[PDB]
């Protein structure tokens, strides 16, 4: 979905392997606030929301805590006290057409 | 977006994973396995986080 | 290459298609369907190209 | 004729330029017939790293 009309998604009641995001290599920004990014698999959480969105690319530095923007004021803001990651990839081929 | 637009203005897809630690009971845990109990030893235990 | 590297050094497939049309019978043709032998009539043709 | 190359050097496949592809790498005639078909392969042909 759009970034204004972004998609939440409530993860819980399962066993999350966080080692298949990390390992592969397509994520261009991997960014963990509150929580070190490699130590993601003994930690136990109570509930997990996932925020999907399509934004381009020097709007990717606005989803951080305490950042400005367009998308940061308007779009979608991160609370100052995030504790999460923001997992970023190019979608040029699935979200770009000639025209 | 175009694909002959510079990597400025590119899409880019954004997941946002937000983690909430509650007085809750944790439900999401990771693939670590659970060992058996041993009671009346000092140990160094993990019980659920 | 690397996903964050810019326009001008990202990776581009390209496939250079070469058409040859000599003195030979064509075998590389469109799909265009062959009608019915309409023959003693002034008539616009295209046989084989 | 497939091959993969960067973004600043897709110029460089047509007839008459010059630069590395065109010189040491793929050289095209002046008398070329037939098309260059190029796009982008940023999701197939880049690693993070």
């Amino acid at each position: 979905a759009s970034v204004y009309a972004w998609n939440r998604k409530r993860i819980s009641n399962c066993v999350a392997d966080y080692s298949v995001l990390y390992n592969s290599a397509s994520f261009s920004t991997f960014k963990c606030y509150g929580v070190s990014p490699t130590k993601l698999n003994d930690l136990c959480f109570t509930n997990v929301y996932a925020d999907s969105f399509v934004i381009r690319g020097d709007e990717v530095r606005q989803i951080a805590p305490g950042q400005t923007g367009k998308i940061a004021d308007y779009n979608y803001k991160l609370p100052d006290d995030f504790t999460g990651c923001v997992i970023a990839w190019n979608s040029n081929n699935l979200d770009s057409k000639v025209g | 977006f175009q694909p002959t637009n510079g990597v400025g203005y590119q899409p880019y897809r954004v997941v946002v994973l937000s983690f909430e630690l509650l007085h809750a009971p944790a439900t999401v845990c990771g693939p670590k396995k659970s060992t058996n109990l041993v009671k009346n030893k000092c140990v160094n235990f993990n019980f659920n986080g």
